[PDB]
């Protein structure tokens, strides 16, 4: 049937690809060696020999110790030895490293493998490509591999999780070169990009799940939510099915604003639960508060151009439609005038499942939500000034320009950035 | 797969050395014999980043031991842990620099170099994926200088794309350990200024300061000084060894800290420093380290990072922790002290974490800081040089050795060219 | 003798690249 | 159907709330964990999880100590974790710091609160509001949420239960500034004004219950009696019944005069309930003493404007009509000319329960009374007086003014009060 | 939460504090070792706000040590409840300001109050929600006079919403224990009346008059007069740690006691008070502790109340009581002695309960006057100050430490005007 | 040699709010 490919490249996608995997394997009831102790995830799961079932991920990076931390860990004779590829040396947070001298020696490899994993396929409905903008390895490697796709199928659908730069909250000095260099150099390369920011996951734990110490094991569990709630009307069946396609063909409304929010309800802790009762109502309304949007950015001071959501377990049709609805009286949301309808919907069956040992309580039901809006224009703003504050001094250009990357590059990524700002006050602007 | 060459030179180089090599094989559960004695897997999954395996378990440590003459390494050879180092990599003359910048770079270093290339090609070849080379050495004396100069130099011809981490010990601000330690000391920044990817600035006055004030130590010896620069040395490479949730390995760290290729010049520090009773009266948590780092009184060197701008910062943290409480901490530090931090630099901060922390500690965590502050040194350098060139005081030594006045020139100009680029990069000028 | 490494960086203009004003004369 | 959302503000509030809590969970056959052991009850307690029950309360403190001690209580896992919000300083018997300078902290915060409990409701009436006078965050924080309540909300009805200062008991040196400025703040906007007397409720404990040590559970639990038989009309059905709007339709002549006096009848002890053989009649007459009265004015000095009548439990239509109209023949009391009819009579079939552990002995039927008179306004002229007395000096003046409360405010209100005092004087003179 | 900082300065204040900080820890059930062995959870409910913890079950009390000689906190260290206190609290200079207010304020106090500025701020920043600082200390003492001015400036500068509290062992009456107190006094009032929220004022000729007369004592010590003393603090910050039906806490306690910015010098007092064999004869019960507290034998400051007027009152009564009970026993007394209030004050009274019971007796209760009669003791101060300024005795002792006359004759004449509010404020004029 | 801020607090004139007058004389 339909069958969708995973890439994970750096250690952020690594690790957001181990906490994923752990997911479906749960989920699907598959033990960790590859059997299942008693069928619809053939899309991510091949069967190969007597009754062993191998998902179809590719796991990149330039540097060998997050990788080896898999091959060593629980899920060790899970993956195919061969789909967990490593380099030597990293990037070092150098885009230009990861992107022209130390990309272009194992592109071809990666490549070769996507290939092999990919004509097995009868039905390959698209990517899906696991990476941070910071890092050098994630943002270098990934805008390659993704041109490299573009060229060779074109076609297919692609789609990204990226870790979005947070506005306070930094781990790195060049964050900005990178951030905008990936940014200029993807963004004709792509149909769908959701992003989540680290700071925004944090305010999330603190507030709603009531954890003071919140490891990157629980921001990788709550991505792993997510995803799997956007691919459960795959690998499941409902009242109404959403594939791949339909999110890029109502979420991106042009070619080059294809940067929706991804949010998650209801996340709440166990004690919590008890006084809480999980309306569909309830949490359609919780879906759309600015405190539970996982990246730090205000959407009131934006406009929505779509907005899609996909509920899972016991949904009633009836009561979605009236939440719209309400949602849609409401002023305290605003949506563009040249976009009288602004909501895909789909339902799923399948209720979501809690990991043991995990931080989320047990619910029938939940709500995934993505918004197309204008209010991630500001973040881009904050971004470009930083790259200006850090050019206007050439400050740190030498690493890059003796990697290969000429000096004008900067600027043309700049001056697109700029251009793409200017798109989005075209688009919020009523007529 | 990334491993380390290791280097030392002269007295402070065989001294630091010898108890960086204590540590790590405590670290890595080595006996002195060479005979992997540990508990766990992590400690040899990577063991060969710093050790080579030899026929029958025994483990070798990839070092070399340099210097000018024999007391030295006679004094590591003789004593313990004298048996782990292959009796190859032991290189010495028989005349020795004497305090002698010249002395050590034109002359016994002219010939001491070759047998030193060849140590470091054989111990490369047997390199898979080599990192880079670390190299420790004192600025003012002789043969630590010189020959430290002269390789780098030799080394930077040979593997230019490699990277190159020196820790230095520059000269003390109030008492001196030797008449010409300025002289030298010049004639080494302008060799390391264009040959060296980055660089760690030790003072000793600092280290007594700390043991003192800090340690609550009585009798401060070399052997705790030494200590303590191990142990810094040890939490910078701690990301090659074990895994942890945020990776950071050297190139990381000179692409995160060196904006401009002349300014490789930072202050370390590492936390936390209690002494054996005043421990039971403080909290092991991360604010804690994260206040330990930014004091003025902690740094290794004796500069006041106050009376400058920091340029970047890294934090290398050892044990489990939370990342959120860590980000939160940095984003105070930044807020707080918005005064000492550069305008043209947004996001100063760089962060790493590793989970193995160190033998019989909670949690551990290692300072990096490229700050201007660091230009008063050198002025003050700079200052006594020419307050010695003027009446042309000690130069017959130098100039007896095929030197001439004009080498001295040059590298007082470049000294000053540095002080006043470092004095510069304090404008905001926006 | 040396001086700050600054140059006279700004975005003189840029023009929005979406066509979202082609159709607005559309009757 | 109809609900009804009860706000608790300040350590007054809070312990009020918790008793009467206890009484309503008590009353509906509530467990303390939320669960029945076994329904209108839908007006104050929603439904949740699998068979609790939640109470629609918002607890609001700028200290952190009582709702702590709520907290860790025998309710603790009875009320919603989000509904007890705290501060870290309060206000400390300032008006100004409850007001401008640490108010506005957490405003939002209950705000939000407040409708996310709003929105849950289908048939919503009103609000109760519980808080004192004399407190800095009580008052403060009190005019600040009716403010923003009646700019958000404007028709909903917001009744309030206040701790009027007590003439000759005082707590603190600071009430009258505090008073008069919540009572010009608040004067429009709030639609009812319940008010109780510590020292009346000390004198009634002394007289009629025979106790000598009454701490402020006692109290409490009178407080609780009394708000438990205002909504008995709402939580059961009678033979006559009440609304929330009804109130206010019937005691309020004029927008500015909605100060109210709250009574109860019967206040027996155990050993003395035996002696007496209660009935309708003698009860409407005990209500009408002075020295039952639960604040420490002497109606007979004014005159009645309108009263209202809640009965509870064995109690027949005619038996209440004849009392009533042996009351109205009685020329002890008087009523305003212009009010020839002024009684408004509730019936309901739930007598009132009694708590163990409490005071009160067990009787059949019950009388709330409240009545809205101009004997209140001497208190005003009171308050008034100690005001002047205090601002003459500009005593304490300082305190205010440095949380940013112009000094002029002062003469705002006390002039204010001034008019309120003329408006009874015109209207307690017949024509 | 809402958390204290206290501070000790001079011989007294770290007697007091010592004293003091026993007497919280066996309230809370802290052994000597800081390790807790109490019985209740109320005791660790609210620990922070003094204590702070520590890895490994300790406590660590939230206490700065200051002193300008070594002899005091020595003894304070080497005796019980010595190893509680963290070393790093403990700051001593080597000269002492033998009794000198200008060599304690202007020139030791400049060297010791950095240090001591410093780890203030490293004890502030590692609180959640500060509430304010307390400091104890004497005015007849150069250290304690002169550094508790210099630190409650320099904190009122850097902490101007915070709250401070001082208790201040004002000279006694009768005999004095310096000759040159008079000066002291004087130059340390002249900055506590613009730079402290309140002040108690105790006397040791009351405290003498207390244990001899009521407690029965034939030798009284200064053991007991700190023991009083701290009863009395505990008592006063009672109501942050335990939870009551009725609370209050210090910014309340200085809204409702403080009407004038300059009118903040309290009279302390504690109930009940007996000896042993009279708790056979007395039943406890609150008009007792009520017609104790209002009692002119039982003030902790020389000054009799019936000469002036009270302004304000506060009782913080604790243990299980009725407050109607309280209320009747507050109007009784404000009826009866309706000669001994302000006419332009009604409600003069505050009351606060704590339902923990004191530990000690079933009830408990603690009284703070703002009254009108403690101007005389100002009063004769001025006139020994000036009986002495007349004639420029003692005054080179002050002058050579830079001091200039201008600063006398403006103490002199900013306390006069203190003096003339105080007194003139009994006119009723309505 | 400092007089108190003693001021002369009055309430010389104030008008009811309430409209109760205006229908007196109706029919
Ligand atoms: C009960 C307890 O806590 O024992 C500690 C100890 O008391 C203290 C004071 C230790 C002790 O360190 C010193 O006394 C010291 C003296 C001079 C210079 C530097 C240190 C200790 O020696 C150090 C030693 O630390 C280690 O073992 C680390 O792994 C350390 N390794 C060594 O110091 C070492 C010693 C002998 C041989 C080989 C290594 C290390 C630190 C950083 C990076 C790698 C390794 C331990 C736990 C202690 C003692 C024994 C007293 C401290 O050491 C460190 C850096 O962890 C001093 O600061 C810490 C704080 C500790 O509390
Ligand atoms: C045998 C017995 O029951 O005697 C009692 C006692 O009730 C008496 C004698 C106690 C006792 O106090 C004195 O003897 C005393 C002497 C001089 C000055 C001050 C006190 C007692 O020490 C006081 C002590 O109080 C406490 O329980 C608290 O711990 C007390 N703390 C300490 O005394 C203390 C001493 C050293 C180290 C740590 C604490 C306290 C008091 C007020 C506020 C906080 C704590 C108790 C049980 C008594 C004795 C032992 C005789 C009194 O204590 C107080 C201050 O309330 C004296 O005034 C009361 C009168 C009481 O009758
Ligand atoms: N949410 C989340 N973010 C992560 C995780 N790991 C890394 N990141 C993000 O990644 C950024 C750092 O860049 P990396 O992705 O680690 O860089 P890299 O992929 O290792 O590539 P190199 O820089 O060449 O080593 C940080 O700012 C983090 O925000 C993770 O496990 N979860
Ligand atoms: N009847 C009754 N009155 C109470 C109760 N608790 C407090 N009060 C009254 O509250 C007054 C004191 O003010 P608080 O209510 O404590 O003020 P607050 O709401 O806590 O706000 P703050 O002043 O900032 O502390 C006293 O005069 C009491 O009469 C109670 O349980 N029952
Ligand atoms: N920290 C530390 N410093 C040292 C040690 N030995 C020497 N030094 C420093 O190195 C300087 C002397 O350099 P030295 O090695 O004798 O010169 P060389 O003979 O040319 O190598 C002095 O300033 C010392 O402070 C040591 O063991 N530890
Ligand atoms: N109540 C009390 N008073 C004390 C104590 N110790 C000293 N004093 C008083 O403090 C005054 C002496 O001040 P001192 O502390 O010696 O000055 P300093 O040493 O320079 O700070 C004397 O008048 C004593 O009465 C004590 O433990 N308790
Ligand atoms: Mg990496
Ligand atoms: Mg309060």
């Amino acid at each position: 049937m339909r069958e969708c490919i995973s890439i994970h490249v750096g250690q952020a996608g690594v690790q957001i690809g181990n906490a994923c995997w752990e997911l479906y394997c749960l989920e699907h009831g598959i033990q960790p060696d590859g059997q299942m102790p008693s069928d619809s995830f053939n899309t991510f799961f091949s069967e190969t020999g007597a009754g062993k079932h191998v998902p179809r991920a590719v796991f990149v990076d330039l540097e060998p110790t997050v990788i080896d931390e898999v091959r060593t860990g629980t899920y060790r004779q899970l993956f195919h030895p061969e789909q967990l590829i490593t380099g030597k040396e990293d990037a070092a947070n150098n885009y230009a490293r990861g992107h022209y001298t130390i990309g272009k020696e194992i592109i071809d490899l990666v490549l070769d493998r996507i290939r092999k994993l990919a004509d097995q396929c009868t039905g390959l409905q698209g990517f899906l490509v696991f990476h941070s903008f910071g890092g050098g390895t994630g943002s270098g490697f990934t805008s390659l591999l993704m041109e490299r796709l573009s060229v060779d199928y074109g076609k297919k659908s692609k789609l990204e999780f990226s870790i979005y730069p947070a506005p306070q909250v930094s781990t790195a000095v060049v964050e900005p070169y990178n951030s905008i260099l990936t940014t200029h150099t993807t963004l004709e390369h792509s149909d769908c990009a959701f992003m989540v920011d680290n700071e925004a996951i944090y305010d999330i734990c603190r507030r709603n799940l009531d954890i003071e110490r919140p490891t990157y094991t629980n921001l990788n569990r709550l991505i792993s939510q997510i995803v799997s709630s956007i691919t459960a009307s795959l690998r499941f069946d409902g009242a109404l099915n959403v594939d791949l396609t339909e999110f890029q063909t109502n979420l991106v409304p042009y070619p080059r604003i294809h940067f929706p929010l991804a949010t998650y309800a209801p996340v709440i802790s166990a004690e919590k639960a008890y006084h809480e009762q999980l309306s569909v109502a309830e949490i359609t309304n919780a879906c759309f508060e600015p405190a539970n949007q996982m990246v730090k950015c205000d959407p009131r001071h934006g406009k929505y151009m779509a907005c899609c959501l996909l509920y899972r377990g016991d949904v009633v049709p009836k009561d979605v439609n009236a939440a719209i609805a309400t949602i849609k009286t409401k002023r305290s949301i605003q949506f563009v005038d040249w976009c009288p309808t602004g909501f895909k919907v789909g339902i799923n069956y399948q209720p979501p499942t809690v990991v043991p040992g995990g931080d989320l309580a047990k619910v029938q039901r939940a709500v995934c939500m993505l918004s197309n809006t204008t209010a991630i224009a500001e973040a881009w703003a904050r971004l470009d000034h930083k790259f200006d504050l850090m050019y206007a001094k050439r400050a740190f250009v030498h690493w890059y320009v003796g990697e290969g990357m000429e000096e004008g590059e900067f600027s043309e990524a700049r001056e697109d950035m700029a251009a793409l700002e200017k798109d989005y006050e075209e688009v919020g602007v009523d007529s | 797969m990334r491993e380390i060459v290791h280097i030392q030179a002269g007295q402070c180089g065989n001294q630091i050395g010898a108890k960086f090599w204590e540590v790590i094989s405590d670290e890595h559960g080595i006996d002195p014999t060479g005979s992997y004695h540990g508990d766990s897997d992590l400690q040899l999954e990577r063991i060969n980043v710093y050790y080579n395996e030899a026929a029958g378990n025994k483990y070798v440590p990839r070092a070399i031991l340099v210097d000018l003459e024999p007391g030295t390494m006679d004094s590591v050879r003789s004593g313990p842990f004298g048996q782990i180092f292959r009796p190859d990599n032991f290189v010495f003359g028989q005349s020795g620099a004497g305090n002698n910048w010249a002395k050590g770079h034109y002359t016994e270093g002219a010939e001491l170099v070759d047998s030193v290339l060849d140590v470091v090609r054989k111990e490369s070849e047997s390199c898979d994926c080599l990192q880079g080379f670390q190299l420790t050495h004192s600025l003012g004396g002789g043969t630590g200088s010189g020959m430290g100069t002269l390789l780098i130099s030799k080394i930077r011809e040979e593997y230019p794309d490699r990277i190159m981490n020196t820790f230095s010990v520059v000269p003390s601000p109030k008492v001196s350990d030797t008449v010409v330690e300025p002289y030298n000391a010049t004639l080494s920044v302008h060799q390391l200024v264009e040959n060296t990817d980055e660089t760690y600035c030790i003072d000793n006055e600092a280290l007594y300061d700390i043991c003192f004030r800090t340690l609550k130590l009585t009798t401060p010896t070399y052997g705790d000084l030494n200590h303590l620069v191990s142990a810094t040395m040890s939490g910078v490479t701690t990301c090659l060894r074990f895994p942890g949730q945020l990776n950071a390995d050297l190139r990381k760290l000179a692409v995160n800290m060196v904006p401009f290729p002349r300014l490789h010049f930072f202050m370390p520090g590492f936390a936390p420093l209690t002494s054996r009773g005043s421990q039971q009266y403080r909290a092991l948590t991360v604010p804690e380290l994260t206040q330990q780092m930014f004091d003025a009184k902690n740094m290794m060197a004796a500069c006041d990072p106050r009376h400058g701008r920091y340029l970047t910062v890294a934090a290398v943290f050892r044990g489990r922790m939370s990342m959120k409480e860590v980000d939160e901490q940095m984003l105070n530090v930044q807020n707080k002290n918005s005064s000492y931090f550069v305008e043209w630099i947004p996001n100063n901060v760089k962060t790493a974490v590793c989970d193995i922390p160190p033998r019989g500690l909670k949690m551990s965590a290692t300072f990096i800081g490229n700050s201007t502050a660091i230009q008063e040194l050198f002025k003050r350098i700079s200052e006594q040089f020419t307050a010695m060139f003027r009446r042309k005081a000690f130069l017959h030594w130098y100039t007896g050795e095929g030197m001439d006045e004009m080498e001295f020139t040059e590298a007082e100009s470049n000294m000053n060219d540095l002080v006043s680029e470092y004095q510069q990069y304090q404008d905001a000028t926006a | 003798k040396v001086q700050i490494i600054n140059k006279k960086l700004d975005l003189s203009n840029v023009q929005s690249k979406c066509g979202s004003k082609d159709n607005i004369k559309h009757v």
